[PDB]
């Protein structure tokens, strides 16, 4: 059901997604251990993910949340990095994509900082790094992140380190 | 998967130590996210 449409680097949509990626890089407290050492990315491709069944599933749930929260979905665009990115784009997010040991319990995690999601592309803690070189700081191998539409509704605010 | 806290649809993790960190968020239903863009990239070695 999923088709991927390549965006041109000339398209304003490509450019606005690239800018969110690059401008939300930060330094991490692990000194680069999980995600590598970098201040910016080389963007190679941006594709739009189109799947009508998955979209209608999302909009159905969004309307439910919206009606439970004074007609406010509280929708955000957020990053997600995962070894399961191929499953997610074809079958949607589900319980198999949860961070069982995350600090806010077993759910599906998203970040405003692209560099935070980058830490999970090869697994929790960066896993063993890229499959080819076993390097969490590989500058050669191609990585993939999702930029996702997320319905927060009424969100429980946890102050935390 | 766990449940969201009663009366809520997600959790926001507000950073309270690292002044430069942005927020992180957790949802407990797969249907509350759509994977809209797939971005292919490399990290770049600082000069
Ligand atoms: N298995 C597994 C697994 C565990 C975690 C993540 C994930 C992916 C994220 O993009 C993320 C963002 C902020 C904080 C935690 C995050 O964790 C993705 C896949
Ligand atoms: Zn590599």
């Amino acid at each position: 059901g999923t088709i991927l449409i390549d965006l041109s680097p000339d398209d304003k949509e490509f450019q606005s997604v690239e800018e969110e990626m690059q401008s939300t890089v930060r330094e991490h407290r692990d000194g680069g251990h999980a995600g590598g050492i970098f201040n910016r990315y080389n963007i190679l491709k941006i594709q739009k993910v189109c799947n009508k069944k998955l979209w209608e599933r999302y909009t159905h749930r969004r309307k439910e949340v919206s009606e439970e929260n004074h007609n406010h979905a509280n929708e955000r665009m957020l990053f997600h990095g995962s070894p399961f990115v191929n499953a997610i784009i074809h079958k949607g997010f589900d319980e198999r994509h949860a961070y069982i040991g995350g600090m806010f319990g077993a759910g599906i995690y998203f970040a405003e900082n692209s560099s935070k999601s980058n830490q999970y592309v090869y697994g929790i803690g960066g896993g063993t790094g890229c499959p080819v070189h076993k390097d969490r700081s590989c500058y050669i191998c191609h990585r993939q992140l999702l930029f996702c539409r997320v319905t927060l509704g009424k969100s429980f605010l946890q102050f935390s380190a | 998967m766990a449940h969201s806290p009663p009366g809520h649809h997600s959790v926001t993790g507000r950073p309270s130590v690292n002044g430069l960190a942005l927020a992180e968020y957790v949802i407990y239903r797969g249907e509350q996210a759509y994977p809209e863009y797939l971005i292919t990239y490399q990290i770049m070695r600082p000069e």
